[PDB]
RNA sequence: CGGGUAAGUUCCGACCUGCACGAAUGGCGUAAUGAUGGCCAGGCUGUCUCCACCCGAGACUCAGUGAAAUUGAACUCGCUGU
RNA sequence: GGAAGACCAAGGGUUCCUGUCCAACGUUAAUCGGGGCAGGGUGAGUCGACCCCUAAGGCGAGGCCGAAAGGCGUAGUCGAUGGGAAACAGGUUAAUAUUCCUGUACUUGGUGUUACUGCGAAGGGGGGACGGAGAAGGCUAUGUUGGCCGGGCGACGGUUGUCCCGGUUUAAGCGUGUAGGCUGGUUUUCCAGGCAAAUCCGGAAAAUCAAGGCUGAGGCGUGAUGACGAGGCACUACGGUGCUGAAGCAACAAAUGCCCUGCUUCCAGGAAAAGCCUCUAAGCAUCAGGUAACAUCAAAUCGUACCCCAAACCGACACAGGUGGUCAGGUAGAGAAUACCAAGGCGCUUGAGAGAACUCGGGUGAAGGAACUAGGCAAAAUGGUGCCGUAACUUCGGGAGAAGGCACGCUGAUAUGUAGGUGAGGUCCCUCGCGGAUGGAGCUGAAAUCAGUCGAAGAUACCAGCUGGCUGCAACUGUUUAUUAAAAACACAGCACUGUGCAAACACGAAAGUGGACGUAUACGGUGUGACGCCUGCCCGGUGCCGGAAGGUUAAUUGAUGGGGUUAG
RNA sequence: CCGAACCGACUAAUGUUGAAAAAUUAGCGGAUGACUUGUGGCUGGGGGUGAAAGGCCAAUCAAACCGGGAGAUAGCUGGUU
RNA sequence: GUACACACCGCCCGUCACACCAUGGGAGUGGGUUGCAAAAGAAGUAGGUAGCUUAACCUUCGGGAGGGCGCUUACCACUUUGUGAUUCAUGACUGGGGUGAAGUCGUAACAAGGUAACCGUAGGGGAACCUGCGGUUGGAUC
RNA sequence: GUCUCGUAGAGGGGGGUAGAAUUCCAGGUGUAGCGGUGAAAUGCGUAGAGAUCUGGAGGAAUACCGGUGGCGAAGGCGGCCC
């Protein structure tokens, strides 16, 4: 059966990467969170 | 001509097809065609804000002469071709000069037929005057609204508008609604009626037939939960409510235009 | 009430006493169509009378690997009563 | 074996190859592994990306709009799933190869010579450039048979022949220009069009010639005195290397591939932009620039291993699931169904016995034949082609494959292989060719009829409609509760009411705007009904909607009049 | 219209600590169209989309998921060495 | 003018109720005849002929020819199956018709029959009928 | 039966146009009735009808001529102009 993660790696970057965090302000409270944190992988850019 | 199907499948048993053997059989003139792809109903926030519009062939649009001020020059019609865009039909006319144009085409007007536009020309099918110059009581379509916007009423197929007065600045029309209306007599008209007046007579016949037209199926509001509509409900089939839009609003007699800016210029409503 | 069956609360045709049909929240018909609902017949048969035998895969034994739900504690019988 | 073979994209990321190890991982053992460890392995002007160009869509200087955040959008700038230059065959590694090597090619650009010469764009025109279905003809891939070449003479009767086995391969490029497709050509004069100009496109009028151009599969030639090649021979570290090498033709059949972005036809009427060709403007003037030949230089960078219907991707698993594109042999067959095979790939990572009940998946069954059961659930049955034949009803299409029935293998003859298809030499003609005409050798080859013959059975396996009668509902094909409901529900063509005069009604939106629509009442929205046929009666008191506007009542607003507080007196 | 690929999901058996959190096997429907499919895009939670089943919106839907108000409140149940 | 003549206190129409009779439709069903498509194949006759058996003819004395039986093929009666056509009988119920009798409801026609009658058509109504549209005089009065 | 010349005609088909009248719409004047019948009532009217004047819209039919007149196979055909 068809699951529901069918990978594209155009579709993540679009969708999560860094860039696309960059281009909203919500987006870029994202990043301020995650550096809060202290995450070693700040978004799904590889 | 009207022509029934002969029922050798169900979805052709009630089909009836208007054919024209007149109208061009090869490709439209390409300097005069844009592309023109489609919305699905859909706005700029993407929202669907027309229901029921979807798919349906590709069209291309041809760039209609609906201004026709070209004034002083002849020209001639080569020829009448099927248009996708709109019920009536369109004749490519060449003008003496050399330019090609593209107009709606009259009842009644054929390839090798010479059509003229301004104050002098001669009150013929497809020429066009300043209502001013046209006679009180003629026929005309493609009418402006105002000078030199371009012709707005009157451009469906075998449509027209009945010159009925004429008094000062203003010119009082019976449209094909019913309604009577003042225009500016400056305003342009062409002579004659639309032609392709079997438009309505047409039978889709089918239910693809008006997919392959854009049209998407309607669900009765009476079909849908309480949630979805104001008809929706019911152990069975229940109403007991006074018909409205999905809105809301009454939709059985209620009124809904308000326009005071342009009411100035109705001098009867249809009815 | 009639038909079909040896026998028919279903089915088909009628009657009208319509608890409580009825004319575009349509009425009455309708060829064709339907993995649609009901009923009948021919063919067909292990569906059944009423099961028998056979071929394979498990079940069973040996070697290797090795789960699960559950579980107050158990030295965890019948009966009649309480 | 239309895959369980081969090869890509996506996704993964070393899983690839070699050596070594067997703790853990592997549903068992493991000397083995997609496991551990170590080393190795991915070579490009031509393949792909990057790049030029745009679609949907995104962002968007100014701008318009919005408490703020922000929303929309112009000029622009991004964005492939589409348009845009060029390489093939052979050989080679343990592991890469259109990338390395051998042979033979091609493309774009920079320079520099030479010869000749109106070049010039952010502008104009052309082109690129486009649907569905259907029908053929011409072909090739490919196959089959013969010929040819090499080998064979058979474990058991026969096998020197009308016998057996194998091979019979060769590209891009360059040259030629055929089946076919499209279009009349050429030269002058003139002109309200193409934002200016134009020799270009469009238009008008003459003259003259009638064949001129554009496009185009395949074939043929060359590429190739080469490469490959059955086998043979010699070595092996027995895995394999080294050496040599015959024939290398024809006929017939033939695609879903090519000609074909064609042709015919239909209505639902079928992207864009650049590369490319052409025209001139500003400008430049024996300069630049353009065209051609020749030479020379450059073509960077990143990807390239391996899996890819899967043990490497998505499913927590070495999971009976899911996953877009390409290739398409033989015999039978209508076939990409199905059966058996080829190339190629595999036996599914627990086995060994036994031969109880019972469960699962199958085979057969005396007599009966729906008595079973909620119900013929399940099973059994029917099943092909040709011909004969086929009722009510019907919207005249249907119903219909109604129903029912007959024939069917093999051998011989007709006919040493027929009708038909294909077509060589020859002969004739020619405006001499990839030509026409004639002619038919060779090759291929149904179907039928007559006679005979074997079996219980000839559509023998696989494959492959059960049929008929009465009736409810829905006209019909479609759609739906992903995962207990596929239906009589939803939709539907058709019908009606009603709104809507365009800055339309309506909808998304504090708004700007956007959809409706580059539409205009034969149009668009809402609502109900639901093909078609015959039809659709009475009620306006209630609720709503529409119209009316004289009167009654009534909001903000206005503040007349009366009453009170204070106190100069 | 008949029928493979392809798209579905009418019946039965199996399976139900499955081989599988929806499948397998035998049959079944559509199969030039209101068809099917690849890649990319757009619509966002009282919102979308819906040939309408309250269906679907990441194995979640009569109001998604994540974080926060937050130790909501619990005249109720349990427990309290 | 008249459809009156025991003479308008005349004549007379239709539904409804009652009785009887024939007939159309009808879920269908049961018989007779018959078409078409097949299956079937007794006897007979004809063709063929493995096998068996032979009075007349011919033999070179073994046989030969010819015949018969058997077998087989063709044609075909009985019979069987499927599906139509036609005809007769019958059927709950239902449609109108005739006759009788006169009960109930009206009074359509005959006089200008009290709205002149009638024809075709359409709609309506318990019934005769009424109404619209065109037509006729086979209308009285004037 | 054909040809020649002329005559009368609501013979047919197509197009155009004119005047009278009805209805409706707008406005002016004006005020309590109008309309209808055997008699009434329903209906219309002080929200201004009916009556009267002006302007407009639209459809249908063609007074007088007109005649036991004409034309046409019958059914039928009537303003004027082409
Ligand atoms: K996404
Ligand atoms: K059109
Ligand atoms: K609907
Ligand atoms: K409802
Ligand atoms: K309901
Ligand atoms: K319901
Ligand atoms: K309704
Ligand atoms: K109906
Ligand atoms: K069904
Ligand atoms: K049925
Ligand atoms: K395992
Ligand atoms: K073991
Ligand atoms: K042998
Ligand atoms: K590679
Ligand atoms: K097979
Ligand atoms: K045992
Ligand atoms: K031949
Ligand atoms: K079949
Ligand atoms: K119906
Ligand atoms: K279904
Ligand atoms: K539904
Ligand atoms: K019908
Ligand atoms: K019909
Ligand atoms: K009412
Ligand atoms: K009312
Ligand atoms: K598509
Ligand atoms: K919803
Ligand atoms: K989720
Ligand atoms: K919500
Ligand atoms: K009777
Ligand atoms: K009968
Ligand atoms: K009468
Ligand atoms: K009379
Ligand atoms: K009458
Ligand atoms: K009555
Ligand atoms: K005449
Ligand atoms: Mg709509
Ligand atoms: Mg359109
Ligand atoms: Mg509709
Ligand atoms: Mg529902
Ligand atoms: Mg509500
Ligand atoms: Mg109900
Ligand atoms: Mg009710
Ligand atoms: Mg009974
Ligand atoms: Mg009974
Ligand atoms: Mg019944
Ligand atoms: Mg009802
Ligand atoms: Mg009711
Ligand atoms: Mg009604
Ligand atoms: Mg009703
Ligand atoms: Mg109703
Ligand atoms: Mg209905
Ligand atoms: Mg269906
Ligand atoms: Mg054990
Ligand atoms: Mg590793
Ligand atoms: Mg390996
Ligand atoms: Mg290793
Ligand atoms: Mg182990
Ligand atoms: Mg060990
Ligand atoms: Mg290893
Ligand atoms: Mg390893
Ligand atoms: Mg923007
Ligand atoms: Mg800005
Ligand atoms: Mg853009
Ligand atoms: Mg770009
Ligand atoms: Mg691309
Ligand atoms: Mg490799
Ligand atoms: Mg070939
Ligand atoms: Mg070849
Ligand atoms: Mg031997
Ligand atoms: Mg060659
Ligand atoms: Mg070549
Ligand atoms: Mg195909
Ligand atoms: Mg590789
Ligand atoms: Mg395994
Ligand atoms: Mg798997
Ligand atoms: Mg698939
Ligand atoms: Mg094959
Ligand atoms: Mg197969
Ligand atoms: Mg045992
Ligand atoms: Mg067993
Ligand atoms: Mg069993
Ligand atoms: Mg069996
Ligand atoms: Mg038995
Ligand atoms: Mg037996
Ligand atoms: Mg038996
Ligand atoms: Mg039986
Ligand atoms: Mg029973
Ligand atoms: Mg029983
Ligand atoms: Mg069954
Ligand atoms: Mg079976
Ligand atoms: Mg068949
Ligand atoms: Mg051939
Ligand atoms: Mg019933
Ligand atoms: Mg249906
Ligand atoms: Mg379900
Ligand atoms: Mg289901
Ligand atoms: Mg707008
Ligand atoms: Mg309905
Ligand atoms: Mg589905
Ligand atoms: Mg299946
Ligand atoms: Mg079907
Ligand atoms: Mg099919
Ligand atoms: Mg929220
Ligand atoms: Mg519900
Ligand atoms: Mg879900
Ligand atoms: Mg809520
Ligand atoms: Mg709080
Ligand atoms: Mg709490
Ligand atoms: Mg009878
Ligand atoms: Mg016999
Ligand atoms: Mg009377
Ligand atoms: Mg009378
Ligand atoms: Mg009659
Ligand atoms: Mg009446
Ligand atoms: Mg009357």
């Amino acid at each position: 059966m068809k699951r529901t993660f069918q990978p594209s790696v155009l579709k993540r970057n679009r969708s999560h990467g860094f860039r696309a965090r960059m281009a909203t302000k919500n987006g870029r409270q994202v990043l301020a969170r995650r550096r809060a944190k202290g995450r070693a992988r700040l978004t799904v850019s590889k | 001509a009207v022509v029934k199907c002969k029922p050798t499948s169900p979805g052709r048993r009630h089909v009836v097809k208007v054919v024209n053997p007149e109208l061009h059989k090869g490709k439209p003139f390409a300097p005069l065609l844009e592309k023109n792809s489609k919305s699905g109903g859909r706005n700029n926030n993407g929202r669907i804000t027309t229901r029921h519009i979807g798919g349906g062939h590709k069209q291309a649009y041809r760039i209609v002469d609906f201004k026709r001020n070209k004034d002083g020059i002849p020209a001639v019609v080569e020829r009448l071709e099927y248009d996708p865009n709109r019920s009536a039909n369109i004749a490519l006319v060449l003008y003496k000069d050399g330019e090609r144009r593209y107009i709606l085409a009259p009842k009644g007007l054929k390839a090798g037929d010479q059509i003229q536009s301004g104050v002098d020309a001669a009150i013929k099918p497809g020429n066009t005057l300043p209502m001013r110059n046209i006679p009180v009581g003629s026929t005309v379509h493609n009418v402006e609204m105002k000078p030199g916007k371009g012709g707005q009423l009157a451009r469906s197929a075998g449509t027209y508008v009945q010159i009925v007065a004429r008094d000062g600045a203003y010119v009082t029309l019976r449209l094909r609604s019913g309604e009577m209306r003042k225009v500016e007599a400056d305003c342009r008209a062409t002579l004659g009626e639309v032609g392709n007046a079997e438009h309505m007579l047409r039978v889709l016949g089918k239910a693809g037939a008006a997919r392959w037209r854009g049209v998407r199926p309607t669900v009765r509001g009476t079909a849908m939960n309480p949630v979805d509509h104001p008809h929706g409900g019911g152990e069975g089939r229940n109403f007991g409510k006074h018909p409205v839009t999905p809105w809301g609003v009454q939709t059985k007699g209620k009124k809904t235009r308000s326009n005071k800016r342009t009411d100035k210029f109705i001098v009867r409503r249809r009815s």
